[PDB]
């Protein structure tokens, strides 16, 4: 038992709008140099849909996340140390630029440039960022199958299309389409760190973000296929790889994510989790794929209950970190309510961003339909989306607990109209799916009102603990070049010292 | 009472005490000084000074003063203003270490020479309390005292009258008050400047 | 030519002539006479009342602006009235024990034309009086424990108000104030926060040493009974005086100030960077607040964090020792009640039988409060029902404050 | 360096506060045993303010000063547990929360305004009121100003612009203080009275 | 004839309360490290008294500025390029830190450690920051002089006293002080560029900020004998000089340096002024010291002239400083109403940073006085302050300019009290001063009223001009460590390329 807290994050994928503004303003902040132009941190996909890069969750192809060995234990599924050291000449798996997209840009300054007596009209034709020459034609993009862009049996070979009869989907009245943002998973037990064999991937203690050293990553470039979400992009340019470092610098003060502070369909909650790291890898290493999303909740523990929050503290968990994980909405839709699920969990990474599934318009049928166990409202057998392909999203093929998820939401539904409409109180619908008025009006809360206390709970990470804010606080940003940072030995070659440090000791004691 | 500007006070107590109508009233005399002065003598002449604690420019009150912004652009610690008539009378130099004190307690801090100060008052700036930069007493052979160490609290019956009208109580809004301008202090140059602390680190001012 | 040119200005513009004032003149003994003077100044040119001119009075940042609707919240008139208010220049004066030191005395202060057969006595004499006639609050108030008195008067077959009337006139229960050293009239719990009540504001901070703390101090003169001096006719007097009076002393702070250096507790508290709350000044008309820019550092917490913890603590400790209570407090005449019409031409003391001792005219308001101390956690953290069962006010003034209570379930949550 | 960081509580005390815990199972019971034996009553309270600080836990100090509290109100009473904070205009809800905890127990809720003598009970007895005044930018509306005993540029800082920019518009400012204060220095005129003196300069302008 | 911008400050004295709010923020934003301490940008200093460093005016003994010799040519007073280069080895002149003072700190953590049974109460003594050793005692500060903290004759060593009979100020009703606010004044003609050999400082040719360049300096610290003002601190850490920089991040954007949007009295004004270049050495080496504060004038522009605003344009000066430069408060108070001087012309180093001098309380007389030209408000002639005091400091001895600037704020009282008080137009002593009813107005509106608007009038460095914004703006504060930042040769020994910078070059021209 060794508690540990981290800042989760919940998207709930009903009331995505699939606009892509998390991607961009992502993207402003960090991802605009040269070497990371066709690096989305966050990225939006539209489903059905193979993704970027193309076909990452198609792990026998790209080798990503972990494998349970017949002796129970894991390995990575790139292969074990060995295995893997054996392949660093030539990462055979690695995905090529080709499988994100050629970045390009245009030449605007032609309009500017362009001479008098021009025979046509000038224009700005595209140009590579790799090469710096004209494109013939820009063939492919990041988010190249928005809105279903693409013939169906071409976005069809989806891989969640795994084990169902599509057909009938590609018949204009079964059309359906979602929206999946996603960032890095931040993962309890990453595949990325597993497999970079210089340890420069590392998980931090006091809230659990996953970072790639870029001072001690040596660009062995391994990691890129371990991490089975592919959410880790080669700089092609510094030679090193980077990944979503879930906006530490801001969490670090308590503030919200910049993809979630700026998610304009508000479908994104920030939240504390204490988890037990030393059940990581029971969890993890259980038999059954199906059996993972349970056994992930069973390593995230109860904030309330006296006995984790003495523990919390004996591990060193901050007070307003425990306080935080108290009011976490995180916790309240992943283990409370059961709305909030993993994603792709048979990768055994144990998952930290999870998402609560989507409704949908009721699926074609023979008339209007009859009033159902909801009345005018959808039942969740109606549907139009394919239970089983959000099962393969979420829950490794099992659909009871999207069921449940499911109902849930439209349980809420209807009790709410009975309120607001009819004026009275109808808990059908809840007693149904096994919720109290009260998780109701909480659910509501939460989801429908969501203001911005309710859906960011982030606690301040603490600098201050088990370090020195006070030289710090009036030197750090003088970046003049003393040489002395990074690194606990005194001694360094150019005779320099620390610009944020305190050099002369206190003869006093 | 009468719904105006009050310039009449006519309750009993008021106008027992004097007061119904206002009139000068001299400062009053503590009697804080005349008992003790001379009684602990450290070999420098005494003299008694009016003690004023004018609020202080590096601190709100106690707090910031041991801010070292504020203590760095103040003195570096508990001081004491002093006209240069009275310093040189005392033999007492900017800087020096020198004691305040009287029947209430004492205080220790380093002097301020300066020529905008009227001869025949003091003023150690409101507070600059009792943590920082402060040696022992040569009078109580205690850590030394704060500003407040000379002063004590003396009431007005005119602030005790209640039930009458504009004079009735409430939270703050009457009662009797901590008055402290009319004290007297003596004032003298230190000798001994011992820390209490055991570093073997203590200073005798000469003469 | 100044008292000239400030009165024509005042003539020409109608007032607008003013003073600023501050603690250079109000700090004096007779701070009074200092601001009446130039009071009457302003008043003679009328200047009170005029944009531009008047009585610019500027000390501390006593104008808190939404008074009335801060005052329910701090005292927690939501959930009971009244509350215990004390004027500490008496307070500390008595229990610090500074007037076991007094050297002046009221009889050099009365006006040659008054009778000094008829004030005398300790300054502290004074202020007895005035206690028990209803002109100022007590604490502790009586000498008897104020949450035994209903009990008492249950037994003896009448009510707990005018059980303590008869008590109180007969002597069975005395003010407290008249035997302030019998070892049960001094307060024994002090909380000190958002002050340095001992290293700035705390004058004869020698004696509160001494006898608050009961540590060395550094007084240097002798007490009246060792100068043989007169003893208050009022007061009790014994030639060593009670040390060491408060049994705790906890204090909130950010930094290590000279009160925590004396205290048994020390509580660290979020400093202004790290917590939320609002702010007002007699010098703007506007209110903003203070912001968490981040969570306080290490283990510090906000001071309404602080007590609200107290309070859930104190609550379950109390269990088996305090439940549903009756207290007995004492109020002195309020200013701005209708019972600030006390005594109109004269001074009467009833315990000199001059009149009778009449609750709210004669002598302080007794009150009976009932107190849930189980539930102290609980209502400390809710808006009582006083708000929608009696209403709010303040000035002498009231108002029914039902729409505000239903806006703030919706804001609060209940 | 001078930042609170835990709860911290007298050596002396949390010996004796745990020894008694493991005699007394309720922690009431254990704050009886060592408040009601002379002993070890003294040894705590004649250790205040002479080091011996140790770090504690928010649940430890939080029991011993509920224990303490209930302890008090019951054998004693309410009003025999008190709470010293002032100027709630500051920092509202921060004065608020010990009040609150305070006054629903029955503890003693202690003045400040009085206590700090920035009253004016010649306010109350000419209006009826404890303090309301004009508003700094109300000064610019004034054509003649007198800064008697208020150091504005020192204790008034932010709003001391009001005062040297009114200025500009015509108007007439005074000074009165016994030393050549900050004041001064933004006046017209200095006026120098003996301190404590002024109600006799103010009779004779009234005059 | 080569126009330059900078934007000159204006500090009305007048105004001035002395409360260092300014050298507090000044302070906590640039010189908390460790090496600058005892450092303050920003300081205050009452007057009369010698300031900081102690005796910074007293020429022949610091040897800061530049003197004319007989052959009309302009040398620093330190020496010529070789007599600086002859003190090398060991500054002859440079200023001790116990000019300045001995930083210190406390021993506050004794407050909290002291250990039970002490004798007596634990208190916190000074240690000093250069030893770490017990100070027994402070015996000097950066504002130890304030409010007049000291004895007279100590005080009116103050070089400002030179040629006046000082003795009637010893006497308790003749009383004066002032306050003093400084920094760099960023000259047109820096005596500190000028003795450095290595040619590490310069002035910015867009906003004439002087700074010292941190790469460059060696630490050879003969400027900072050099600047007469004192205002280069060496950094006795790292072992380079440092300065005010005039807050040039935030001067870059438009924004008003920390210390002139901090001041609580409202006394700083920032406005631009356009300065002929070529005419630097000219107006500096004028025969006559008296005559330096009229010929730094004549260097100014007039930035609503045609003439002028086409030979900005024309020298690179952007559209939006010269609209600046036309609403320029420094302008308008230094040109147009005289009451701006500069500080110490006599230096001949055209200081950028100017002064109103400040009114003060009538003198000390027989009788309370008669009304005067100004009525019941000063005439000029009876300010306590000696005039010759302040010609001293601001007018190289001509009280001359002196008596203008103060009689002319009289006059715009005098004026203002007739409009509302009399409600009558009088302009008597305007008109005996030179002003006219829209000057008197405008110079309230400025010096009264003064809007944040009106105080500050800083335009934009523009950034983007003969630089490269684009990529700048996508990777600048990436700060990994390229090792190619710095130089304008690509090559590096690392092998690296700039992460804010394009590599792949463009093939389509
Ligand atoms: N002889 C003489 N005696 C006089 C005076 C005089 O002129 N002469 N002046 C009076 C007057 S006018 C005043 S206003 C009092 O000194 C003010 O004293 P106080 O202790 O409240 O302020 P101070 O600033 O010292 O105390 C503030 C303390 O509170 C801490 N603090 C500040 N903010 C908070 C907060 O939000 N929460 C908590 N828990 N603590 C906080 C602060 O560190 C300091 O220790 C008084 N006596
Ligand atoms: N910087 C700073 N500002 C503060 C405070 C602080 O501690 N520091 N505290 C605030 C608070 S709570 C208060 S109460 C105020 C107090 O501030 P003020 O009301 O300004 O009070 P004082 O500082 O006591 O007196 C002001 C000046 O009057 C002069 N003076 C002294 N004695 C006399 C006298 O007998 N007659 C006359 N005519 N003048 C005299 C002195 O020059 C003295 O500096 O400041 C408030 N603002
Ligand atoms: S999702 Fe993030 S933490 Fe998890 S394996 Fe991939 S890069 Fe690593
Ligand atoms: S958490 Fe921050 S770094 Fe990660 S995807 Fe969101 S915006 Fe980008
Ligand atoms: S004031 Fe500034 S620019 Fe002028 S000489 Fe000194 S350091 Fe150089
Ligand atoms: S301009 Fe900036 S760097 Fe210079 S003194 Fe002001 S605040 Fe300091
Ligand atoms: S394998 Fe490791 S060395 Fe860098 S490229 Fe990936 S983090
Ligand atoms: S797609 Fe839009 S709805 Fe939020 S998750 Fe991204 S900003
Ligand atoms: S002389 Fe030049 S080398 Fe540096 S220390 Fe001064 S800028
Ligand atoms: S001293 Fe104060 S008035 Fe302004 S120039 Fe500095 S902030
Ligand atoms: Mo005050």
């Amino acid at each position: 038992m060794k508690i540990r807290s981290q800042v989760g994050m919940v998207l709930n994928l009903d009331k995505a709008i699939g606009c892509h503004t998390c991607s961009v303003t992502c993207k402003n902040v960090w991802t605009s140099r040269e070497g990371v132009e066709y690096a989305w941190f966050n990225n939006v996909e539209t489903k059905p849909g193979q993704g970027f890069p193309t076909d990452w969750e198609n792990q026998e192809k790209y080798k990503g996340g972990w494998i349970r060995k017949i002796n129970g234990k894991l390995q990575p599924r790139m292969g074990n140390r060995a295995m893997l050291l054996g392949k660093i000449f030539a990462n055979p798996h690695l995905p090529g630029i080709d499988d994100y997209y050629e970045p390009f840009d245009f030449d605007y300054q032609n309009l500017h440039t362009a001479p008098e007596g021009s025979k046509s009209q000038p224009i700005a034709r595209p140009r590579s960022l790799i090469t710096g020459e004209r494109m013939a034609k820009i063939e492919k993009g990041p988010n190249w199958e928005d809105d279903l862009g693409g013939e169906f049996d071409k976005l069809a070979k989806d891989k969640n299309f795994d084990n169902i009869q599509k057909a009938m989907y590609s018949q204009f009245e079964n059309t359906f389409m979602m929206y999946l943002p996603r960032l890095c998973e931040h993962c309890l037990n990453p595949a990325c760190v597993a497999t970079c064999p210089s340890g420069a991937i590392y998980k931090r203690e006091e809230d659990g973000i996953v970072l790639i050293d870029q001072d001690k990553c040596r660009g062995w470039r391994m990691c890129i296929t371990g991490c089975p979400y592919k959410k880790i992009y080669f700089n092609w340019k510094s030679g090193k790889s980077e990944k979503c470092i879930f906006c530490y610098p801001r969490i670090e003060a308590g503030q919200p994510t910049v993809c979630s502070e700026t998610c304009v369909g508000r479908i994104r909650y920030l939240g504390v989790l204490l988890y037990d790291a030393d059940a990581i890898e029971r969890a993890a290493s259980t038999e059954n794929e199906k059996d993972l999303y349970q056994r992930q909740l069973d390593v995230f523990l109860d904030p309330n209950d006296p006995k984790v929050i003495e523990q919390a503290i004996k591990d060193g968990i901050p007070l307003s970190v425990i306080e935080a994980a108290q009011q976490s909405p995180v916790y309240k839709m992943a283990m409370e309510w059961k709305l909030a699920l993993p994603l792709h969990p048979e990768y055994r990474t144990l998952p930290m961003v999870w998402y609560v599934p989507p409704l949908s318009p009721i699926q074609s049928a023979a008339d209007a339909g009859e009033l159902g166990s909801n009345g005018i409202l959808p039942d969740v057998e109606s549907l139009r989306i394919p239970v089983q392909y959000l099962a393969n999203l979420l829950t490794a093929g099992d659909t009871k607990p999207v069921l449940r998820a499911l109902k849930r939401m439209l349980a809420m539904r209807h009790y709410k109209r009975a309120e607001t409409v009819d004026g009275k109180v109808d808990t059908r619908a809840l007693e149904e799916v096994g919720l109290t008025e009260a998780q109701a009006q909480e659910m509501y809360r939460y989801l429908a009102i969501a203001n911005y206390e309710d859906r960011f709970v982030v606690p301040s990470s603490h600098r201050e603990l088990a370090r020195e804010a006070f030289p710090e606080k009036n030197g750090c940003g003088f970046t003049f070049g003393d040489g002395c940072h990074g690194s606990d030995t005194k001694f360094n070659l150019f005779n320099s010292r620390r610009i944020d440090a305190i050099d002369v000791t206190s003869k006093t004691e | 009472l009468s719904g105006r500007q009050q310039l009449y006070q006519d309750h009993q107590w008021m106008r027992d005490f004097g007061e119904s109508l206002l009139v000068y009233r001299p400062p009053i005399d503590t009697r804080s000084v005349k008992e003790v002065i001379g009684q602990k003598s450290n070999g420098n002449q005494e003299k008694a000074l009016n003690f004023l604690t004018p609020h202080q420019k590096w601190g709100i009150h106690s707090t910031y003063s041991d801010n070292l912004l504020m203590l760095t652009l103040g003195r570096g610690g508990p001081v004491v203003w002093l006209s240069e008539a009275d310093a040189k009378d005392l033999g007492i130099a900017d800087n020096d270490w020198i004691e305040v004190f009287n029947s209430n307690g004492a205080l220790t801090a380093r002097a301020v020479v300066s020529q905008r100060v009227p001869a025949g008052m003091t003023m150690m700036y409101h507070a600059q309390e009792r943590i920082v930069n402060l040696p022992g007493s040569e009078i109580t052979q205690q850590r030394g005292g704060i500003h407040n160490s000379v002063t004590r609290i003396t009431p007005k019956p005119t602030h005790m009258i209640g039930g009458y009208a504009h004079l009735a109580y409430g939270f703050n809004y009457y009662g009797t008050v901590g008055s402290n301008r009319d004290e007297f202090v003596v004032v003298r140059k230190m000798k001994n400047i011992d820390w209490l602390d055991g570093e073997g680190n203590d200073q005798v001012q000469e003469s | 030519r100044i008292a000239r040119e400030f009165a024509d200005n005042a003539d020409k513009t109608h007032g607008r002539s003013m003073i600023i004032v501050g603690a250079g003149l109000n700090h004096w003994y007779h701070l009074d006479m200092n601001y009446r003077g130039l009071i009457n100044m302003l008043i003679f040119c009328g200047c009170v009342g005029q944009s531009g001119g008047g009585w610019a009075h500027y000390v501390g940042q006593e104008k808190l602006r939404p008074q009335t609707g801060w005052q329910p919240l701090a005292f927690a008139l939501d959930w009971q009235r009244p509350a215990r208010h004390m004027n500490s220049t008496s307070y500390f004066y008595n229990h610090s024990s500074q007037w076991r030191y007094e050297t002046v005395t009221a009889e050099e202060l009365l006006s040659p034309m008054a009778d000094k057969s008829r004030y005398t006595g300790h300054l502290i004499d004074f202020n007895v009086r005035a206690e028990r006639m209803g002109w100022l609050p007590s604490a502790p108030q009586l000498g008897t424990n104020p949450l035994t008195i209903a009990g008492e008067a249950e037994k003896a077959g009448m009510n707990p108000v005018d059980y303590t009337v008869k008590s109180l006139k007969e002597g069975s229960i005395r003010f407290a104030a008249e035997q302030p050293e019998n070892g049960k009239n001094h307060p024994r719990n002090l909380f000190i926060w958002r002050s340095n009540l001992l290293g700035s504001s705390g004058k004869g901070h020698e004696f509160m040493l001494k006898y608050l703390l009961g540590t060395e101090h550094g007084i240097q003169g002798k007490d009246l009974g060792q100068q043989g001096g007169v003893k208050p006719e009022e007061v009790d007097w014994q030639d060593n005086g009670l040390e060491g009076k408060l049994d705790l002393v906890v204090t909130l702070d950010f930094r290590l100030s000279s009160t925590c250096l004396y205290s048994d507790i020390i509580l660290p508290t979020a400093t202004w960077y790290e917590k939320d709350d609002m702010n007002t000044s007699d010098m703007h008309p506007f209110i903003h607040p203070l912001s968490a820019a981040v969570d306080p550092a290490w283990e510090a917490k906000s001071d309404w964090e602080i007590y609200k913890a107290i309070a859930k603590k104190f609550s379950e400790v109390c269990v088996g020792h305090l439940g549903k209570e009756t207290d007995i407090v004492t109020l002195p005449i309020q200013h701005d009640s209708a019972a600030e019409l006390a005594q109109p031409l004269d001074v009467k003391d009833w315990k000199k039988g001059e009149c009778d001792l009449i609750p709210g005219k004669t002598a302080p308001h007794i009150m009976v409060v009932e107190r849930d101390y189980p539930a102290t956690y609980e209502r400390f953290t809710s808006i009582g029902p006083l708000m929608e069962k009696i209403g709010n006010g303040g000035k002498g003034i009231a108002w029914n404050t039902q729409s505000e209570m239903d806006l703030l379930r919706k804001l609060n949550y209940t | 360096a001078n930042r609170l960081k835990y709860p911290m509580m007298r050596k002396r005390l949390m010996k004796m506060w745990r020894e008694a815990k493991a005699l007394h199972s309720d922690p009431v019971e254990a704050w009886a045993s060592i408040i009601e034996d002379a002993d070890k009553a003294k040894s705590f309270k004649q250790a205040r303010g002479r080091g011996g600080f140790v770090r504690s836990s928010w649940q430890e100090v939080n029991e011993l000063i509920a224990a303490s509290n209930v302890y008090t109100i019951k054998n004693y009473g309410p009003d025999r547990v008190a709470g010293f904070s002032p100027i709630p205009a500051m920092s509202m809800v921060s004065y608020a929360s010990g009040a609150r905890y305070l006054s629903l127990i029955g503890g003693t809720c202690l003045s400040f305004y009085d206590w700090y003598c920035d009253l004016p009970p010649a306010s109350p007895q000419t209006w009826g009121e404890q303090t309301d005044v004009p508003e700094s930018a109300d000064w610019y509306n004034s054509s003649y100003i007198i800064a008697w005993g208020s150091n504005v540029p020192q204790t008034r800082t932010p709003d001391a612009h009001f005062f040297t920019e009114v200025r500009y518009k015509g108007t007439k400012t005074v000074a009165v203080t016994p030393d050549y204060a900050e004041i001064a220095k933004l006046c017209d005129l200095w006026l120098a009275p003996k301190q404590g003196t002024d109600a006799a300069m103010a009779l004779a302008m009234g005059h």
